[PDB]
């Protein structure tokens, strides 16, 4: 849009394409086309029956949360802040 | 967090859901520059992402199995024991997470910004819980303004949503707020082609979420409020 | 976490150590789909990585100094004071970490999955400690199944190992579990070439760990159980 | 293998080469060839004599652990989950 | 320098260029030129008036700290260790 | 963390500030190999980065809005209540952060290394506080040596600095130590060009910080100690 | 020749000069498939190229000095002596060249085709000369059809033009027909950008030659027949 | 246009960009962007006073012809047929 | 084959791929993958009824020859020797 | 022309037609190095190319419409008038072209070489004509050897073929000899993929022409001598 | 040199590198690095004993000429003018 | 042709042979702009190329076997029969070729230009022949100026050389003039690297031909006029 037109003059582009069929890909992953990124908002929560293994309890809750609603299944999640 | 010059937001910049041009501000916050910053419930944007990725059942354009998706995220985990009056320290009856996206007036200087939060809930009164959240916005809107101030950034809108859950006795809850940063696959873009990179985006910039689903042959899963987070 | 479509595992998919086609399951876990999921001690795979990277002394194909290796990891740190009966809260006599890799039956839909864990140990009885671990597998095997269920993923095998250590009085211990994601250098691949990318992998896919060491002129460091983690 | 043959039709490839001599490189690092990754299993632990500086106590224990066995020496470790 | 000359023979190069006008970019970000990185030392601290919302209190203090002195403004910060 | 083969440091390797070839060691530490490791206050290097990125007011070559800058970092947050004698557990009157960069003698084997730290302060006596820090170096210098030992790395210099602040009653403080890893823009390099990648670095390798500012038309913000962290 | 799937023609596909949608066929030729192939004087297309490249005086988007432009071309050279009745063999009073471009009905199977020719003229009667040419078209139109037949190609239009000159006594003449194959520079495309490759073409596809000159601030050199070849 | 849309599915694209400022470039020359080509029609003729050196007489006539009208000045002309 | 293995060490590779569907492409054409070439042997001849226009007579005979047997249809033929 | 380090020949190196390992030398020529150079009729290789590209009717993997195929080529054109005893100078009853490919013993130093020729025929006795050609080989074999000598190149085989035609009275003939240099498309390679460049060649290196046709579902057009050039 | 510095601003560069070991390569050949070219001056002549086959007589003379002095041996020579 | 913005000349711009800064003009030609254009014998540049490529015997950095070198070239072939007084038309006793390189004063607008020529010689008096050539320069210098005029190009120098040969009775001669356009290999550049593209040229820009040979360990083949063309 009229915006990109101002960025392209600064050397910025917002093209973000995934060479994969059907699947979306993480920004920075190799083989992606374009130097931009698309982002979204996902908030959700999940529960698991308390065993003694805290970590595992969290891993699973987290897993059930990722899987809930907007599916971001078997993803290696990096963290930025 | 942020989403600046190199980005667009599903549902907003691309695949826009009309809910935006039909939503009304819950209130306003005074930005350092002296202008107001309307606040909206981020429900539209949240539902939008759901349409795109799909769900565990009706899967769509979700991330490749084993991919590395960088996410501006945070979370929280707490324990709700078996009735037990002695509710230790980091325990509660429910847990919640919140997320906010603020678009800058001028994306060419200022990056749009994400502000997330999460926490544990103390009263089994879910009904109550909501009230807390309904107030939390004001809390966030304040920090938001402060950050803006910190970098002399100025936003025009700001959308915020949440997610909560009451853990059953003996159940651990995990509340997450997360903004993923992806690249879009070809087949999710109507009439696109691996050889027309910039054009492929323009298509998305133009297609409204409704149109997209139709042109793709996807039933609207967000339907009429069909989704609770 | 995961290791899907874009991945292979040292010792398993590439540089396979025969220990795999000679190992017997410690037990099985019922997957949602109704099939069993045999569990093996991940010793082979652990030793394998050691052969490839090398050690501080006999260094081999380790990561470039100052490189950025992304790792699916977790860890734990605890204090073991000087005898002191008052052992505060997060203190203990030893510390441990565990890791599990589950391969999907169909890698084209489901990604293979990692499941790690770690913790502090309370009794100076190391001998005891092991028993705990020897049980922990069952614990992990359960969560694993649950996750599988969460995404309708189905695995065929699943390998798990650990690492532990008893801290001396006044010694802080750090137990780590970590899966690194790398790219292989040319010289580590026999008869490979910077110009034959896809062929270079096929070579690795075929060479068994034993052969590799020989063709490379490397003595087996894993030798006969020479390695304790 | 027979597998890649199915992925290549989806747009996925698992080639992961490091242009460096002898050294392995992190997935996503620039200059790498191929759009895949190789992964492994490392579990280890290390100890350091308790000073007052907790962080430093951890930094070192961590360092001694990375250095133990499967050597992942002077590495900038990113975290995914 | 005389150093690069030894690295270039190992396959290492330390060129790190940002295609953007005036702005610096994160290592690994796409569109960057060269397979190296430039690093620096920033230590600073900031404060915010204690509300009840801990996270938010931290987010802001962090924000005021990033903004202080050596400006690393609206940055998505990844963590390596 | 580390900064090895693929790196250079602002102010040191590039845009060198003369402060380096005029600084004197605060003391030395015995490295495993038996040689000394002089320690300097990292003030020069800190000021240097400031000149390059600029400040919120006098902005220069800062990171693109919304970019993803990977940083070797750590931090700390604490509460200083309203006078209140009951100062809970993780509370204090001030907070601090520290950072150290150690260059290897032979960058072709050993990577140069970062070592950071942070903490909360307990006595409102700021004057006192400094003494603590002034000692902390020795503490770090020790760990540094240990790590070196861990990988048989040998350094020649080592620079360390800090940042602190006294929180007002009821103010939360956040102390951060952070090493960013970037790529440089064209216009920040005098007589450079997008078509001369390797030459562009050589220019920076040669230009001293002073010259740079002049050739760029930038007033020195570090001036004469004008900066307090 | 040919100009197929990978091409477009200045003045026609891009920078279209209205002269096309206002020109009338000089006659028709029966194609093997049984349909007619109208023939037009290629004057528009010739003038068009002139606008784009510019002239030695009013230079515009000509090829880079020393570039390698591949051209589908041919030529002819002859001598016109000093009156001399004995006019040897390959001598004459003038020389000419001709070029034809035939667009296929279906560019996805058949490539559009170039057909050039050149020759020497024998009578100093220039006026006559033209008559010859005016007939030559029919000659070419025939070969064209034959080639079409040879590959089962079918065209819709076909444009042909010429160039001639009378040599003074003792002057050597060189007549050339040439189709160059280039790539377009950024600044010649209004509102284009090195980062929007496919979009940049679409712009050209849409801009009519007139508009282009205006949007570029170029005076029409082709003016009203201002050019003679 | 509607056409490219059919070619892009065959693997053909007609983008032909010159990284140079103001100048056009020859198809196949390195550094060009896109896998297509733009072509045109140039017919012209030039003369030179007959010396004895035929070649040279032709070189010049040719030169004067290239320079006439649609300017294709100092170009290395390859030939295809 | 065992041969390429000796070339790859000299910096030579003989991969020559056409990104097009079904069609072969000319060596040096952009978008081709690999730095090699495949060559073949085509000898043929064609005839056309003598008009006065020699060139055209040749153009057509040439065209009928290209089209004969091993089809190299609508090709822009460059010449090397 | 030549075909060296960067090349392979259809029918020989790739898509090999068994006709090669069943053909016998027509004679030998003494190479400077003192070894013989067997000569074969290039019929197999000629037929091979035909199978791959296809014909105007049964089209296969021919060059893209409008592509630029560089070819080591030469040709000849002559006129055969209407009976006319006065047969001017460059006239005749038929025209011919010839081509030869000589492979070097050591492709890593010496490039394999092409040697082409063409000419006009003088006696309407076609039967005679062949005799001329049948001798021409010896003529070429000589030049070939000379060139080899010129660069100290040494060949092992050498294949030569021809093409001729008798023009009807008033018919112009055009005899062409041409070696094209192409890249192969994906679909022409069984089980290949745009992502496996080097592997794709290996497939062709191995597949014999027969197998290829079968695996592709192509009927052999070369059949049993079905082709006359 | 001071010159390139003016070209680089026009988008022109004169880097011309051959990825091959020891051998020079033709401008435009794939795999070459840089968008420039290096050129030289070669003039030579060679002779062959007149047989009847003109073409072949020329092919050989040409061959002996290429091989004479400045060696441009087994080269596929394209022609520009 | 030409050699413009994208080029450099062996012996002149790179690997410069001192012979240049020691040569004197044979004469001058008046350029359209009114300045003189000194003319030199191109001997230095010719010898230079020889040093680089090597010879059939002492081979050096010659073109890869089977490579495609584009060359601005021309040639000539003639027959010298067995004494035979009837010397047909295109026959003679010797044959010659000539080449000229003219550098523009301002390479940023004007491309440097090549001008070649060739021809047959008529008198067996070789000694005479030279005189012809010695005059030909003046002939070329004229055309050169004309072309300059044609494009408003202005040169500063201009170097011209030749090559000739007397054919024995019954020997066909082939005189060639040729300018090749190449890319340089790594090993021919001292202290260069595949990773330092632009730097690699700068090295060549600086190294004089003499130094080069020494630094490379090459004996000067051009020696003292050791080469006759
Ligand atoms: N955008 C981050 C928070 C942030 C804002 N300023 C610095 N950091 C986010 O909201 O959480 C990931
Ligand atoms: N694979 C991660 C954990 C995981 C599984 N599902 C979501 N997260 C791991 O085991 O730790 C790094
Ligand atoms: N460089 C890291 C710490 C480190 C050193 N060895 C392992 N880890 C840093 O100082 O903190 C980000
Ligand atoms: N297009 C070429 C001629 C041609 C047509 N078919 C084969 N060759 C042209 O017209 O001249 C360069
Ligand atoms: N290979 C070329 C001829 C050749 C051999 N040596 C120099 N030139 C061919 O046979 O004709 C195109
Ligand atoms: N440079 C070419 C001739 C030329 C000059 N102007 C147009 N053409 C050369 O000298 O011959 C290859």
């Amino acid at each position: 849009s009229e915006l990109d037109a101002k960025l392209n003059k600064l050397g910025v582009d917002r093209i973000a394409i995934s060479p994969y069929k059907q699947w979306t890909r993480g920004y920075m992953e190799p083989g992606n086309i374009g130097n931009g990124y698309v982002t979204g908002l996902k908030v959700d929560a999940g529960v698991r029956d308390k065993s003694d293994n805290n970590v595992l309890d969290g891993i699973v809750s987290y897993d059930r949360a990722e899987t809930k609603n907007a599916y971001i299944g078997q993803i290696n999640m990096t963290t930025a802040s | 967090x942020f989403t600046g010059v190199q980005g667009r937001v599903i549902g907003y910049d691309i695949l826009r859901s009309p809910e935006v041009d039909k939503a009304k501000p819950l209130f306003t916050e005074t930005q350092w520059d002296g202008s107001e910053l309307p606040i909206y419930d981020a429900k539209p944007l949240q539902d939008a992402l759901v349409e795109y990725f799909g769900t565990e059942q009706d899967r769509r354009h979700y991330p490749a199995p084993g991919s590395f998706i960088v996410c501006a995220n945070k979370g929280v985990t707490a324990e709700r024991p078996k009735n037990d009056a002695d509710m230790k320290p980091g325990q509660g009856y429910g847990v919640w997470s919140a997320i906010a996206i603020s678009f800058a007036k001028d994306p060419t200087k200022d990056s749009s910004m994400f502000v997330e939060d999460a926490g544990v809930w103390e009263t089994p009164n879910e009904d109550e819980l909501l009230e807390y959240l309904e107030g939390r916005r004001k809390a966030m809107a304040k920090s938001i303004a402060e950050c803006g101030q910190d970098a002399h950034a100025s936003f025009e809108s700001s959308w915020i949503g949440f997610a909560y859950t009451m853990m059953e006795p003996g159940q651990i809850g995990n509340a997450i707020t997360v903004a993923p940063y992806v690249s879009l696959p070809i087949d999710s873009i109507p009439g696109g082609s691996i050889l027309t990179p910039d054009k492929d985006m323009e298509i998305m910039e133009n297609l409204t979420m409704p149109e997209w689903l139709e042109k793709m042959g996807y039933k609207s899963l967000s339907a009429n409020n069909a989704l609770k987070y």
